[PDB]
RNA sequence: UUGACCUCAAAUCAGGUAGGACUACGCGCUGAUAAGCGCAGGAAAAGAAAAUAACCAUGAUUCCCUCAGUAACGUGAAGCGGGAAAAGCUCAAAUUUGAAAUCUGGCAACAUUUCUUUUGUUGUCCGAGUUGUAAUUUCAA
RNA sequence: AUUGGAUAUGCCAUAUAAAGCGCUUUCGAAGAGUCGAGUUGCAGCUCUAAAUGGGUGGUCAUCUAA
């Protein structure tokens, strides 16, 4: 498909293609809202990888950051969710970047929409316990931010365990 | 800051009870599946044996069991353990032969359309 | 002005103004109005079936069948325009399409921009026509990014012959030097 | 003991390029272009300032691994280049 | 600024490029359709098409 | 000899055995080493898998027990019919038989090595791929490693290949064992022959090709273009095969297709014209197989062969058609290849074997695989574009 | 629970396919144009193999033609 | 003049949705663990290896005992072993191309209920979707 | 009275179908401003990859992240 061809493409961020599109994009970008809604993914293939299907309920947003201490994608995805306090974030990725503002979009599914509830492959965030996960760090970038992994990179002693017989 | 253990009695009955409960549901079959004999890794106790994980795809291919019809009468199986060695692999052909030789699956009723 | 507007005619503005690289510079520059005429006259016939009369056809179908009937031992294989973006770049991949249709105006330009390129290498004669939109008529679509014939009928094929010479004769055989130059910056 | 061969885990023959893979890169790496670094080797390459060329490389992308990969991806553009123009 | 450095694409390959066979679903009735008409036949022995 | 492999050979159609397999089916059997040195078409195929294959069934291996036996080919023809007669042995006994070739998929035969193939047929350097490349594919349980055409396989350019390999895989407790011419196009190839075939319908008619695949597509093709035609090698099935060539060669007129490897030692009657679409790889072997009239498809890029028998003191005369009496029925033939599934399918691993014969050609300066037009030698076949053949 | 699991498997053990009338007819007009024996060329079959269907596919209906 | 399409708006439009309280236990944020901020459930976090090991190898996660006050540098692990419980998997990336096979919604019938309060099926008309909704597959292949 | 998973049995089903495993002369796609290096308090800033590649451990072993 053309999804093969983006990915590799994407990749190439500085040059001369994937450079006049940057600043291109940024200057439409910019003079937009802080947050403002898209109507498709600008990365149609980055966003499809990430769990975003083209169906009812999928919501793309995207906001700039400021740069130069959270990290910047995780704010990202908090700052849209807390203006979409309905949307269910799936992901955030990067689209786009300057030397003042990094642009990503936001990957939100409704969970109150009769499409969302009757599909059994995002049927998991309906769930209640799944309320602000962007909140509790619980996402793509939530987790690499706390080490939460797998390997010898990334009160339980502080406590005295005093048992019955002893 | 303590950790303190008058629960002990209680978790002991607790587990007694929910696996008295698990048993009602299976009351004809067992409440643990069968696991492997594989060897401990250290070079202290590698002259044990002790239960593992679950039966390889080769352990289990061997003896008759495929990978699909394996998780329904209760064989777990471990897709990263793997037979270096025939002793790994004649040992637990040895507890697959031995367990379908003793189990009893009852049948059931398909749904083939009539006319 | 509102809002917006002023956006509206900026960014119409700064495509002009910067420099466009080789790769985009070609998506501007498009098959004209004349020869932009026919290859729509001939997919034309070629329209997939509309989903309403697909299903005409098909209670028409199942009607028999419950009788006892049946027309699919003697259905002849269909045919039709070959649309859809991953459906297409499997269609110049496989060498099977024969014309490849790019529309002018897709949001992010990157969704395209290396079909000329695979056109090119695969051998599959192209052409960048207007309105992505006239495509999406074309295949009752609101938007089409591309279409394809891959195969019509031996009605057409000497129609499709000379349509073809008019696609290369006037993009390919034209064109030849914007396409290896830097646009914009007007 | 009786030591077995295994076969190879289908998970081992991750980073083996396919035909229509390294068909996907080679069209991409011109309907792209080259990076506002990467015009700079090339020039460099071209009329061998060799030992600049590597130093540049290093400097940029980290690693000689890197570095030096990008010699053996960049010079294959220019002796391809060559018979295209 | 240079020109386009066509350096891959100038040629053209001859062959296809995935070798995977032609499936044998493509030179026969569409199934999906035979599994379709089905369903509507069967609408119509319970009346309600 | 075994009843369940003595009914297959009567199955087979081979109840005398030869004057070769007189002086080695009684040594074999009784695991006595033979340097084996006969003609071609001697019975050096059967005789030799016949106390092979009882060999591994006395020992009564299953799959798992690894590759008990080997038996080395030097080519691609030769190997398809080798383990063509391999496949109709065993089928009443248990255990794996295959083939292991050059210019295959390399992922998809050593797929089959993995679990373990008794008989594995091979080639001389993919099996050098398996001793050493391939990890899983344990070798080490083997009886007996046969050898055939030592004096081919010394020629193929891989001589050292023979030696290297044996030095890795067991060896101690085991045995070891005037001509006419026609100068076409790469376009035009079956063009002349779909004409000529046309033109004498009824004469004595022999048509060869390099390979098995290749008899087992334009056969069918010529039988769904209104041109029935009777093959000598069938779908490797040796009961119509014998009774083809005893109808053939009772036939004083009809069209003959074969593939060269089988014709050799086959009975070639006087056939009024001999053909072969494909080149011959055997340069001494194709110059004595003359000894009606015999006339083959020259390329026009393959003017070596024409420049060996020259210099190998042989005639040579190019009978001439014109090219306007040449039938463009080449559109059809890209019709019907694009409908029938079947005859495409044939058409598709038809010209990829096809296509390997030059790849082993012997004659490497005559038959160059790297120096020939892929584009035309598709338009013959019937394939528009040239499949996705792996080289 | 042997007899339980052994009589239950004995009246559904028996799975015996009868053909559809479509399923019957359409194995009906191959087998009276090749015979009663060779499968493997009805897979070459141009018309009334028009479901494209396997040499081991028309078997596994022919068992369930007679019985 | 007219018509699509893109973008942006407006509506007490149709139907929904978010705040706030408890915070013993959970997960984050900065932080002299305390305080402050944010966010859920009956548990939560974790989770089916970009893990250990150097063996005749182990095999998602969690928890207890031990390793052990040990290695390493007053602080202070982890592998192995012993227990409790064990359930696995789902997408992206290959063309359904002999047929968008997918789904929300409006209306109407048929049911159905912890329930006249619930939850669905079928018919039908837009609409979403070819910038990709289903079938297939997740490397164990 | 509401409710559980079952057992037998009645009616429907639509199966022109779907699935397990042999057998392969065929193919086998794998997640980037991420990895990574430099550098300030796992984050910030500068720079920016590859396909038997990449990661972590002793030429080997073991894993398949974004």
């Amino acid at each position: 498909g053309a999804y093969k061809y983006l990915e590799e493409l994407a990749k190439k961020k500085q040059s001369d293609v994937n450079l006049f599109l940057s600043r291109v994009r940024a200057w439409e970008y910019r003079q937009m809202n802080v947050i403002h809604r898209a109507s498709r993914p600008s990365r149609p293939d980055k966003a499809r990888r990430l769990g975003y299907k083209a169906k009812q309920g999928y919501v793309i947003y995207r906001i700039r950051v400021r740069r130069g201490q959270r990290s910047a994608r995780c704010t990202a995805e908090e700052r849209v969710g807390r203006y979409c306090s309905n949307l269910r974030v799936l992901n955030s990725y990067w689209v786009n970047q300057d030397a003042t503002y990094k642009f990503f979009e936001v990957i939100l599914v409704d969970p109150s929409h009769k499409a969302i509830r009757r599909d059994p492959r995002i049927n998991w965030i309906v769930n209640p316990v799944h309320k602000h996960r962007e909140s509790r760090g619980l996402t793509s970038i939530g987790k690499k931010s706390r080490g939460i992994g797998k390997g010898h990179r990334f009160l339980r002693h502080n406590t005295l365990s005093l048992r019955r017989y002893r | 800051y303590v950790k303190t253990w008058f629960n002990q009695p209680g978790r002991k009955l607790r587990r007694r009870q929910a696996r008295q409960t698990k048993a009602a549901k299976i009351a004809p079959r067992p409440v643990e599946a069968i696991r492997p004999a594989v060897k401990p890794p250290t070079i202290r106790y590698n002259m044990k044996v002790r239960a593992g994980r679950g039966f390889t795809l080769e352990e289990l291919k061997a003896a008759g069991v495929s990978r699909r019809v394996a998780s329904t009468i209760g064989i777990p199986v471990d897709h990263r353990r793997r037979n270096r060695s025939e002793e790994s692999l004649q040992r637990n052909v040895e507890r697959i032969k031995v367990y379908l030789a003793h189990l009893i699956v009852f049948p059931r009723k398909a749904g083939q359309p009539k006319k | 002005w509102p809002e917006y507007i002023r956006l509206q005619r900026r960014r119409k503005i700064l495509n002009l103004r910067l420099k466009v690289p080789p790769a985009i510079a070609q998506f501007q520059k498009t098959l004209d109005k004349n020869t932009a005429t026919q290859v729509f006259k001939l997919l034309n016939k070629y329209r997939p079936e509309t989903a309403a009369e697909k299903k005409q056809r098909l209670v028409a179908e199942a009607e028999a069948v419950a009788n006892g009937k049946s027309a699919q031992d003697v259905s002849k294989k269909p045919y039709n325009v070959k649309y859809g973006l991953n459906h297409v770049v499997a269609l110049i991949e496989a060498k099977k399409a024969k014309l490849v249709l790019i529309a002018s105006d897709v949001d992010p330009i990157e969704l395209v921009v290396f079909l000329p390129a695979l056109c090119k290498k695969m051998g599959v004669p192209y052409a960048i026509v207007k309105n992505k939109a006239r495509l999406g008529t074309v295949i009752h679509q609101k938007t089409a990014a591309v279409l394809a014939v891959t195969e019509v009928r031996e009605e057409d094929k000497n129609e499709l012959a000379s349509i073809v010479s008019a696609v290369d004769a006037n993009f390919s055989a034209k064109y030849d030097e914007s396409r290896r130059k830097w646009g914009g910056g007007i | 003991l009786t030591k077995r061969q295994l076969p190879e885990r289908p998970s081992r023959r991750k980073g083996h390029l396919s035909k229509r893979t390294a068909f996907v890169r080679s069209i991409v790496r011109e309907v792209a272009g080259f990076a506002p670094y990467e015009r700079r080797v090339m020039e460099l390459i071209r009329n061998s300032q060799d030992k600049r060329a590597r130093k540049l490389a290093k400097k940029r992308l980290g690693t000689l691994k890197r570095a030096k990969g990008k010699i053996e991806e960049l010079t294959s553009v220019i002796q391809s280049s060559r018979l295209a123009h | 600024y240079p020109d386009y450095d066509d350096f891959f694409t100038n040629t053209v390959r001859e062959t296809p490029l995935s070798s995977a066979p032609e499936p044998k679903r493509r030179f026969a009735p569409s199934k999906h359709e035979q599994k379709r008409i089905l369903q509507l036949a069967y609408a119509i022995r319970k009346g309600r098409i | 000899l075994s009843e369940n492999i003595q009914k297959a050979i009567k199955e087979m159609g081979f109840e005398t055995m030869t004057e070769i397999q007189k002086r080695s089916i009684p040594p074999l059997l009784a695991g006595r080493d033979v340097l084996g040195a006969a003609k071609t078409g001697s019975g050096k195929t059967l005789a030799f898998l016949i106390p092979t294959i009882e060999m591994l069934y006395a020992l009564k291996f299953k799959p798992r027990n690894g590759t008990g036996v080997i038996i080395i080919s030097p080519t691609r023809e030769l190997a398809l019919q080798i383990f063509g007669v391999a496949k109709e042995l065993l089928k009443y006994h248990h255990q794996t038989f295959g083939i292991v070739i050059g210019g295959a998929n390399r992922r998809a035969e050593a797929d089959k090595l993995v679990k373990g193939v008794n008989l594995l047929v091979a080639t001389p350097g993919r099996l050098l791929d398996h001793l050493q490349n391939t990890k899983g594919f344990v070798f080490r349980n083997l009886r007996s490693l046969v050898i055939d055409e030592a004096d081919r396989i010394l020629e193929i350019g891989f001589e050292d290949e023979m030696r290297q390999i044996m030095k890795i895989l067991p060896s101690e407790n085991r045995q070891t064992l005037e001509q006419g011419y026609v100068v076409v196009d790469s376009d035009k190839r079956f063009l002349l022959l779909f004409s000529f075939l046309k033109r004498n319908l009824k004469k004595k008619v022999i048509v060869f090709m390099s390979s098995c695949a290749s008899v087992k597509y334009m056969a069918e093709l010529l039988n769904y273009i209104d041109l029935p035609v009777l093959d000598l090698h069938g779908k490797q099935k040796q009961q119509r095969r014998t009774n083809t060539f005893f109808e053939f060669c009772n036939a004083e007129k009809g069209i003959l297709l074969c593939t060269n490897v089988a014709a050799r030692g086959l009975d070639i009657p006087a056939v009024d014209w001999i053909v072969q679409y494909d080149p011959p790889d055997d340069p001494r072997d194709y110059i004595h197989r003359v000894g009606g009239k015999s006339l083959m498809f020259l390329a026009p890029s393959e003017l070596g062969f024409l420049r060996y028998l020259k210099t190998a003191k042989v005639s040579l005369n190019e009978f001439e058609f014109p090219a306007n009496k040449v039938a463009n029925v080449q559109s059809q033939l890209e019709k019907l290849v694009s409908k029938n599934y079947y005859l495409q399918q044939s058409a598709k691993d038809g010209y990829r074997s096809y296509l390997q014969a030059y790849a082993s050609y012997s004659l490497k300066s005559i038959f160059d695989i790297n120096k020939l037009d892929l584009a035309k030698v598709a338009k013959s076949f019937g394939f528009a574009h040239p499949p996705n053949v792996n080289i | 629970l042997e007899e339980e699991a052994v009589k239950k498997a004995a009246r559904q053990s028996n799975k015996m396919l009868p053909l559809s009338a479509f399923e019957h007819a359409y194995i009906q007009r191959l087998i009276n144009k090749y015979g009663t024996e060779d499968f493997e060329s009805m897979a070459k079959d141009v018309k009334l193999n028009s479901k494209l269907f396997n040499g081991s596919k028309l078997k596994n209906l022919y068992i369930r033609m007679k019985a």
